[PDB]
């Protein structure tokens, strides 16, 4: 549920980089 | 702290390279490599080893081994 869908994939040493509907890859570390 | 997955096992990889020595030749080079990852050293392994490393990462290792070796002239 939420875990995944409110929260990114934080799980030990994984990364979900934003994809901006609007603005596209934003390249951040998150 | 969520789990990290290893399976930090010894598996008996069975590697054939048709490398010759420094001379050419079809040689069947059949290594049954038993092997596993560094424990000994830090977590990070799971970015680039995760599962299944033995068969990832191995036998590409092992042909660079067995070129250092038997290309060289051994075989």
């Amino acid at each position: 549920g939420v875990v995944n869908s409110a929260l990114y994939n934080v799980d030990a040493g994984h990364r979900a980089v934003i994809f901006d509907r609007f603005r596209g890859v934003q390249d951040i570390v998150v | 702290q969520y789990p990290i997955i290893y399976d930090i096992r010894a598996r008996p990889r069975k590697i054939s390279s048709p490398t010759g020595s420094k001379d050419l030749q079809m040689v069947n080079i059949s290594l049954r490599v038993l092997s596993r990852p560094n424990a000994q050293e830090l977590p990070s392994m799971y970015q680039r080893l995760g599962l299944d490393y033995e068969e990832r990462v191995l036998p590409s290792i092992v042909n660079e081994v067995l070129k250092s070796v038997v290309a060289k002239f051994n075989a």
